[PDB]
């Protein structure tokens, strides 16, 4: 295959798709490797922005962000303007997951009692259910129809109807006791990974302990669903056997693009990055590593592979001095 | 497409008798985290910049509400 | 409210692959090529290859190959499309209607997953235990290949192995064994698993794994008494079976990378290797005795057989006939001789294949000139890149052009019984018949004796026994052939003229209205056999021989008044055999039964130039599929002619038509003539195998072009075709070229054969400089391959190369364009280059240069240097709008003859696509869709209007109207956006909604406005395109009543077509990214409506079961209502 | 406005350099930011009730620095400015210490004043939005004297004396010939709990008696 990209691109009607082999792997390797800041969410009308968050509306028409106040703004994302507020929690929002279909919202604060919550997103905001002492709460990754709250090392699962408590995942043995442990679902939801244990989610067993070698990275399953990324080593899901060391994917919060092509990794530990990396999802090489030049509390990204909002603190990590602005990104 | 809900949620209430707890509930709570006398002392200087006013008042609940959350993230 | 019809003017061609086996019977040996949506099917006879039948997918064939399985008739043949479906095909023809059986299908896509980007492997097992998948990456899906798996189900293995090159599946061993070569950072290696079905699992796994060169490509698993796998990829041949290692690197190979292969030999000893350079090898292993009993092998052999077309796939079809498949340039049958040639080349061609693919580059002129729209094209990559010059219709070439007016008819004969070489010319007029001598090239008048010249002429030329033959308005005369005297004369009882009349080598029909006469022929006598009294006067009559050798036929056709009934009756029987009736008052003109591909034929001409086609039944005598054809406004005349062992038949009327089959479907091919009232098949001395055609005035004799839909006139360059523009003003074409030259040891490079670039008659290099260069290097080299850039200068006739102008070392040109810019009056040759170097990812510098093509040579007007490559250049009004990468700049050309920059626009990652329309432009973009910009004058500047946020990568663009922009993506899709300026809020304006949206399934290069058919005033616009498989296809503008009758149409035909494979239409026209699968919207698949034609008639009545149009005015709908509608859309393209 | 009984008293510190130097400052800061409280209002303090007339006595840091706010009277807007934070705790405070006390709906203390209680602020003028901005400038000097005269010359007062600022204002009062009451300031960014819970209000009312005083009616507002 070519490497420089005019060849490649003549070759791509020749020859096509991606001219010769590897794509692709070059166009990834240039495309997300590049990012255009084009605009910024300042905080309504306070002289200081707060926010902790950032996440789209699920048609992405708005970008909803967090703030530290416990509040929830939908930013109008072409026009600008704050189109609405609701006040959420006591506590600053740490969390926003959209339901795909955008009827739902779950949340997580910081110490405020209830820590979590499901919100109304149709037609009117209501509070649908709260989960009070979980810290992060995550959907179901399927046909979201439960939440996956956190309580340290202990796992908890939701129905989002009832409101219920269905299952606590947690045995203290196998535990690891990452410091930032986070249960997520499979991308089949059959799973659960949680402070480094596998689970089974109906059986309601464990799995495997993935030994350890981190201390505060619980990892995330790769939406291959053959795959589970522990901080660096790359282990199988059926296998266990460890594939591949990436020792620049050491303290990520790593996040999948929509076609589950790119990683988006944001390094922590003032704790968090200044910068940020990419990787090749279909052989873990590195893309780019991009400094934003400011502290990022947060980052996300749309389906359309369009925008990356990121949470950048404009000014020094100063007690008084703390403006969490949100910026956004083209590629 | 599109339009966003109407906010029949939490609503302020009467403020200022709220504002007022919330303050007294978070000045506790960041009290278990961070030695009382750093608390105050950050207390004074958002008093001298501020003064006795509701935007003051906010403006710590922002700076204790923020500290926590760096805090919580570590 | 943008509503599109979309339709395929030329199929693909393109061999995307082909195989050799036993499919339409076990005996036969059969040839299938996959043609991206079509599969052609083919008998490989001693005389060559032999058509079967072709049938068009709901999808592109991604996986094709024959297999045997273990309890069935003939080889059958699996397809895995590349939506992932997947299905097993028998062919079965009930003698004459052949058609393609689903024996089992299914979806094999894994919900979720991300497919392997080098590409779909499809693999079965030499036992036929499997079918071996390889979709996705680190997952091995087996489809199971027993008899209750009609929904085609099948599980996946861990494959831990990830980035597979290839895998082949073994030959020798009880467990299925997979062979295959992967990619690991420790280097390539060739590893073996077992794969059982039982516990779904792999298991190690005959020999241990070796470790191949980092260059292998392919497996070839060697077939007993051998066994083991070879891996090919030069510098090495290697063998790899248990402890048995051999290793040859012959020094030939070398050069270039094997591609394809193919076993000559069975039993494993002979086997063709074919590479990038279009090389053909023979790779021979040495079958070793060893010792008891064990067949080892001895050595392997490397031997050059010549050179072949660039081929994508070899398939040997026995007798040292191979056919060379190939993607990349024409198809070809070679030859392999047993003895060395001349110059040492083995390869004997035989026969070539046409194939416009890769379509890089079009546009449409009028060469010939007035109304007559055709197509020009960058077909083809390297040695096999051409240029392709596409024209509409049939049209003769003439040599001779006499003045007679009204002429009534036309006959051949032969006036010297001893030649096989016509000789002679008979002319009918009205009350009166005029002789033609043909004394070589030379035509003369004559009178042959025992003709009657004072008398209309219905029928003329030589039959049985050495005579001629005369049918006149009063007698029929007898002619003997030596010496010349009229040896028979028949007459009507009561002395009565003959109305119409028929004749063949032995037989004779002549009609006096009601009377009905039959005669034959016999040495120096007519002898009358019978006669019949209709109903009314009689029209039209025929009896033309089909089948087998006899000389005699054995039914006559018969055209009656009033009544409008076309019936045929049975010789000498004259019993109405079979009555069609037609209706109506409009009376039939002209009869004719015909035999095309192998099957019988009935036609029928009427007095409003509308024809009727049935299937004349062998030894029957029905009249089965009744069909009709509207053609001309005058009524038809219907003649049968000889070109290249094929029977075809010529429609004469204001609208000439030549009719003909193909894959056993009546075609109708325009002829590229005005109106020919009378034709005749002329084959003389001087005029060979050509043919006569008179009309209201003047005879012409001349000889027919290939009989096709469209005709393609081809140029051979050598080299990469890559833009093509016209230079009306200087009668010529602009063509950007690309040759390869290797870096020797003495100098720099040199080149491997001559090409267009080199065998110019005025040759050109880039004297430039700009580029300092080396700040910045340039590595060089040593014996790598380097492209050489040109621009070449095309006559518009003579089509040689008039002028070649060599870019700059490095350089490669990417963009031209022909236009007069400015105040100046000066029409200029603009092309757009890039600074590519092989070690770097993207250019970071270019050029635009200006030329003029004056007189006999190519001059440097203006240059411009730029810092990115030169995408693509528009004529803005005057201005030159251009791509450079992430930038759109408009050019402003001035009095000082120079580009300067007017205004820019950023927005893009890669803005490689650009359209104008007045003010308007769009931008399409490498991954961002697209984008509407619009120059305000005033402003002196560019305004965004609107943008397409979807992630759609680009494969070209087109302004539909200054509302609604068409485009097609990577994904093989097309869509449409549209601009709704008057939308309640800005956030609404500024945004492209995709009101279009349709899975077109080929990768189109190539949008230009225009259309092939004579315009001179249905449907409201015309879009050609053209793509990578060499298919071209149109794309038109419908209403909101029209679409939604049309798309009703649509619903109800999907429900009547049966899809071959059970693939549904809605499915695979379905909008298709990594992302969305969101069902096709505002567009209309041309190529499904026009075969509601082509369809059963009772299954055109299933569609308009309750049909009704506002065209709020309910009209009903039936068959024939809707045949009319169709009929308009079918002559669009 | 100055009172004429704090007028025939205070009125030697208007030739001080230092109050020269504050009046012309703050002549100089109207005429080019919006000075609170306005002139008239600056003395409402004053104005309110008799020098002599006054039994206790509360300090105050700093003006109120929105407009049609700051009135004369520390921890005092007026209406219908809502109550600032620590009047919002300090009336949280009367509910837990007096009987019959209601919200009176209102941040006005003129009340207070005009019964005797002297709602004295360490500065009386301030910039617009500006939270301390006229600071070390001079006004504390002169509220340090008004302080000074009410210890040497009245006696038997209440001094409640707020936070750390205030406290330190009151350092050179003796709890002996007067009556000093101390606690954390009624503002909730504090931290320090102290206020809450003092019932420095009832103590006032109790001390009144000692001293045979008319008590104070916390209620008429």
């Amino acid at each position: 295959a070519p490497i420089n990209f005019t060849s490649r691109l003549n070759r791509r009607a020749s020859f096509p798709k991606y001219g010769g082999v590897d794509g692709g792997c070059f166009d990834r390797h240039l495309i997300f490797s590049r990012f255009r800041p084009i605009s910024v969410f300042r905080e309504a009308n306070e002289d200081e922005s707060g926010f902790t968050c950032c996440a789209f509306s699920a048609r992405e028409r708005f970008l909803m962000l967090g703030t530290c106040t416990g509040q929830l703004k939908l930013y109008n994302v072409f026009s600008g303007q704050e189109e609405a507020s609701y006040n959420c929690h006591n506590s600053a929002i740490t969390h926003l997951e959209p339901s795909r279909d955008g009827s739902l919202l779950l949340t997580s604060a910081t110490w405020s009692q209830p820590l979590s919550a499901l919100w109304g997103m149709k037609s009117v905001f209501d509070m649908k259910h709260s989960f009070t002492e979980d810290h992060y709460v995550e959907f179901s990754k399927h046909s979201q129809d439960r939440v996956i709250g956190t309580k340290g090392d202990i796992a908890h699962i939701y129905d989002i109807q009832t409101g219920n408590k269905l299952l606590t995942l947690f045995n203290p043995d196998l535990a690891n006791n990452y410091k930032r442990n986070c249960a997520t679902f499979n991308p089949t939801d059959d799973l659960v990974l949680n402070d480094g244990v596998l689970w089974d989610v109906r059986s309601a067993q464990a799995i495997h302990k993935f030994d350890k070698f981190n201390m505060n990275i619980s990892g995330v399953f790769h939406p291959n669903g053959l795959e589970v990324i522990i901080n660096t080593e790359i282990w199988d899901l059926r296998t266990f056997h460890l594939l591949h060391t990436v020792p620049a994917l050491d303290q990520c919060r790593v996040v999948f693009n929509h076609t589950g092509t790119v990683m988006y990794g944001a390094m922590l530990q003032s704790p968090f990055g200044s910068s940020f990396r990419t990787f090749n999802a279909t052989d873990y090489k590195p893309i780019a590593t991009i400094d934003v030049k400011r502290n990022i509390f947060d980052l996300c990204t749309d389906t359309k592979d369009c925008y990356l909002a990121v949470i950048e603190n404009q000014g020094s990590m100063d007690a008084l001095n703390m403006d969490t602005v949100c910026r956004l990104y083209e590629v | 497409m599109e339009q966003a809900p109407e906010d029949q949620g939490p609503q302020r209430e009467p403020y200022n008798e709220w504002t007022l707890e919330l303050l007294e509930e978070l000045k506790s709570e960041a009290v278990r985290h961070f030695p009382r006398i750093w608390l105050h002392n950050l207390g004074q200087h958002i008093y001298e910049t501020y003064g006795d006013t509701w935007a003051g008042v906010e403006a710590i609940i922002r700076i204790l509400q923020q500290l926590l959350f760096i805090h919580f993230r570590i | 409210m943008s509503y599109n019809y979309v339709v395929t003017a030329q199929k693909p061609t393109a061999v995307n692959g082909c195989v050799t086996g036993h499919f339409t019977s076990a005996e036969d040996l059969n040839l299938l090529i996959a043609k991206n949506t079509r599969l052609e099917i083919y008998v490989v006879t001693a005389e060559g290859l032999r058509p079967v039948k072709e049938v068009g997918m709901y999808g592109k064939i991604a996986v094709m190959e024959l297999f045997r399985p273990k309890g069935e008739s003939k080889d059958l043949l699996f397809i895995l499309t590349a939506k992932y479906n997947a299905c097993i095909l028998e062919y079965k023809q009930s003698g004459e209607s052949i058609d393609i059986i689903t024996r089992a299908h299914g979806n094999v896509q894994d919900r979720i997953g991300r497919p392997s980007e080098t590409g779909i492997i499809g693999i079965i097992d030499p036992e036929c235990r499997m079918i071996g998948l390889r979709l996705y990456d680190g997952l091995f899906k087996v489809i199971p290949l027993d008899r209750d798996n009609k929904e085609l189900k099948a599980f996946n293995i861990r494959l831990e192995e990830l980035h597979v090159i290839d895998v082949k599946f073994l030959y020798g061993c009880q467990a299925p064994t997979i062979c295959f070569v992967y990619q690991d950072p420790q280097g390539r290696h060739v590893k073996t698993y077992e794969v059982s079905l039982r516990e779904k699992e792999f298991n190690k796994g005959p020999w241990k794994q070796e470790n191949v060169e980092a260059e292998a490509s392919m497996v070839i698993a060697v077939p007993e008494p051998f066994g083991g796998a070879i891996i090919i990829g030069q510098e090495s041949i290697t063998y790899h079976n248990g402890d048995k290692y051999l290793a040859i690197a012959p020094p030939i190979i070398k050069q270039s990378t094997i591609v394809c292969h193919n076993r000559v030999d069975p039993n494993g000893s002979r086997y063709l290797l074919g590479d990038m350079e279009g090389r053909l090898f023979m790779l021979l292993l040495e079958k070793e005795e060893q010792m008891d009993g064990t067949v080892t092998l001895k050595d392997l052999r490397v031997e050059l057989l010549g050179e072949t077309s660039i081929a994508e796939c070899l398939t040997y079809l026995d007798n040292g006939v191979v056919f060379v498949g190939s993607r990349l340039g024409d198809s070809q049958l070679v030859k392999l001789n047993v003895d060395s040639n001349e110059q040492g080349s083995y390869v004997v061609a035989m026969e070539t294949f046409t194939n416009l693919g890769p379509i890089v580059d079009m546009c449409v002129v009028d060469l010939e000139r007035q109304g007559q729209g055709q197509l020009v094209t960058c077909s083809g990559a390297f040695k096999e890149g051409s240029l392709r010059i596409i024209r509409n219709g049939i049209g003769i070439h003439e040599h001779a052009s006499i003045d007679l007016p009204g002429i009534k008819g036309l006959w051949p004969l032969r006036s010297d019984p001893n030649r096989e070489t016509d000789d002679t010319l008979v002319l009918s007029f009205v009350g009166q018949t005029r002789v033609l001598m043909l004394n070589g090239e030379e035509v003369e008048e004559t009178e042959l004796m025992g003709f009657v010249d004072d008398q209309q002429t219905f029928f003329c030329g030589n039959v049985a026994h050495q005579q001629l033959i005369q049918i006149t308005s009063a007698s029929v005369r007898l002619v003997s052939q030596e010496p010349k005297a009229l040896v028979s004369e028949w007459k009507e009882p009561q002395a009565k003229n003959i109305s119409v009349a028929s004749c063949n080598s032995s037989q004779v029909v002549v009609a006096v209205g009601r009377a009905l006469y039959y005669l034959q022929i016999h040495p120096q006598e007519l002898r009358q056999i019978s006669h019949t009294e209709m109903e009314h006067e009689v029209a039209c009559l025929d009896i033309t021989p089909l089948g087998d050798s006899n000389g005699l036929s054995p039914l006559c056709a018969i055209g009656l008044w009033t009544d409008i009934s076309a019936r045929i009756l049975k010789l000498p029987s004259f019993e109405l055999l079979h009555k069609e009736m037609l209706g109506g008052e409009i009376i039939p003109r002209s009869i004719l039964m015909t035999t095309f591909e192998s099957s019988h034929y009935l036609l029928c001409a009427l007095g409003d130039g509308a024809l009727f086609y049935f299937g004349l039944n062998i030894e029957t005598g029905l009249l089965s599929d009744r069909k009709k054809v509207t053609l001309g406004t005058q009524p038809t005349v219907l003649r049968t002619f000889r070109s290249l062992s094929t029977t075809n038949v010529f429609a004469c009327s204001d609208r000439p038509t030549v009719i003909y089959s193909s894959n056993h479907k009546l075609v109708f091919s325009n002829v590229n003539l005005k109106e020919v009232n009378y034709m005749c098949p002329l084959n003389s001395d001087g005029y060979p195998d050509s043919l006569a055609l008179a009309n209201n005035s003047t005879l012409t004799i001349g000889t027919i072009d290939e009989i096709q839909k469209l005709h393609i006139r081809t140029v051979p360059l050598y080299e990469s075709p890559r833009k093509i523009c016209y230079q009306e003003v200087s009668q010529c074409f602009g063509v950007l070229s690309s040759r390869i030259e290797v870096q020797d040891t003495s100098g720099g490079t040199t080149a491997l054969r001559p090409s267009a670039s080199t065998q110019a008659l005025s040759s050109s290099v880039s004297s430039s400089k700009l580029f300092s260069s080396s700040t910045a290097p340039h590595e060089t080299s040593f014996g790598e391959e380097v492209e050489v850039h040109n621009l070449l200068i095309i006559d518009q006739h003579t089509f040689e190369v008039l002028h070649a102008h060599q870019f700059l070392q490095n350089e490669y040109a990417l963009s031209l364009v022909s236009c007069k810019l400015g105040k100046d009056p000066n029409t200029y040759f603009i092309v757009g280059t890039a600074m590519v170097y092989p070690e770097e990812a993207e250019p970071k510098q270019g050029r635009i240069v200006v030329f003029q093509y004056s007189d006999g040579k190519l001059q440097t007007v203006a240059e411009k240097e730029v810092k990115g490559a030169v995408y693509s250049m528009v004529e803005f009004n005057g201005k030159l709008l251009a791509s450079i990468n992430s930038t759109v700049r408009l050019y402003e050309w001035t009095t000082e003859k120079e580009l300067r920059t007017e205004c820019n626009h950023y927005n893009n990652i890669m803005a490689l696509y650009l359209k104008t329309k007045g003010d308007f432009i769009l931008v399409g973009d490498l991954m961002r869709s697209v984008l509407l910009l619009a120059y305000k004058p005033m402003e002196g500047n560019f305004e965004e209007i609107a943008r397409d946020f979807n992630p759609n990568w680009m494969s070209a663009v087109e302004i539909l109207d200054d509302d609604n922009f068409l485009g097609a993506e990577n994904a093989f899709n097309l869509f449409v956006c549209q601009k709704d300026s008057a939308a309640t809020t800005d956030e609404e304006r500024q945004h492209l909604q995709e009101v279009g949206l349709f899975h077109l399934g080929e990768f189109v290069n190539v949008f230009c406005h225009g259309s092939l058919v004579m315009q001179n005033l249905p449907t409201q616009g015309s879009v050609l395109f053209g793509t990578v498989n060499g298919m071209i296809g149109l794309v038109t503008s419908l209403s909101e009543s029209w679409y939604n009758l049309l798309l009703d149409m649509q619903n109800r035909l999907n429900k009547v077509i049966k899809s071959v494979g059970k693939i549904e239409h809605s499915f695979w026209r379905s909008f298709h990214t990594e992302r969305k699968t969101e069902p096709a919207t505002g567009f209309i698949d041309g190529d499904l409506i026009e075969s509601f034609l082509d369809i059963s008639r009772p299954k055109m009545q299933e569609v308009v079961a309750n049909l009704q149009y506002d065209d709020g005015m309910k009209r009903e709908a039936t068959a024939d209502d809707l045949i009319k509608v169709v009929e308009e859309l079918t002559r669009i393209h | 406005f100055f009172g004429e009984s704090w007028k025939k008293h205070l009125s030697g510190e208007f030739g001080k350099p230092y109050f020269i130097k504050l009046m012309g400052f703050v002549a100089e800061e109207r005429k080019h930011y919006t000075v609170y409280p306005p002139p008239h209002q600056v003395f409402t303090w004053t104005q309110m009730c008799d020098i002599k007339d006054v039994k206790v006595v509360i300090l105050g840091q700093d003006p109120y620095h929105g407009p049609n706010q700051a009135h004369g009277l520390c921890f005092s807007v007026q209406r219908p400015v809502p109550p600032p934070p620590s009047l919002e705790n300090i009336y949280k405070e009367l509910s837990t210490d007096i009987e019959d006390f209601v919200h009176p709906g209102h941040g006005d203390l003129s009340g207070w004043a005009k019964q005797g209680v002297l709602l004295l602020n360490a500065v009386l003028t301030v910039r617009a939005h500006q939270a301390n901005s006229h600071k070390e400038r001079g006004w504390e000097q002169f509220t340090d004297a008004v302080v000074s005269w009410l210890n040497q010359n009245s006696n038997g007062l209440v001094f409640l004396l707020w936070g750390s600022y205030a406290q330190k204002k009151g350092s050179a009062i003796d709890r002996k010939r007067h009556h000093v009451l101390q606690t954390a300031h009624p503002s909730p960014l504090s931290v320090y709990r102290g206020f809450f819970g003092c019932r420095h209000f009832s103590k006032t009312n109790e001390l009144l008696q000692k001293s045979g005083k008319k008590p104070i009616d916390w209620k008429e507002l």
